[PDB]
């Protein structure tokens, strides 16, 4: 549905669900409790 | 990297709408995929 449901599927599906989103949100969720996400790969396209 | 026009010219605005159109259409991503890799002397370097 929204971004918070995408993060919640990553914590629940235990490495079976990846969630593609912005690189500015992929770092802040990584640096926040319960600390269960990481940032893999490079930036695919470029935005501003 | 930016396409640059002189100060107070008529081409400042239509070029500025051209680059953003070529980015949303992915033509800039299509070209960067092609000039670094498909002309690449190294073959399938991402796949290795």
């Amino acid at each position: 549905r929204t971004t918070a449901e995408g993060v919640a599927r990553v914590r629940k599906s235990k490495g079976k669900y990846a969630y593609l989103l912005e690189s500015t949100m992929n770092e802040y969720i990584e640096q926040r409790k319960p600390c269960d996400t990481m940032k893999v790969g490079g930036n695919l396209d470029s935005k501003g | 990297y930016g396409i640059a026009t002189p100060k107070g010219s008529s081409l400042g605005t239509p070029v500025n709408l051209a680059v953003l159109k070529l980015s949303e259409q992915g033509v800039l991503d299509k070209l960067k995929n092609k000039w670094w890799y498909d002309k690449g002397e190294c073959g399938a370097k991402d796949s290795g």
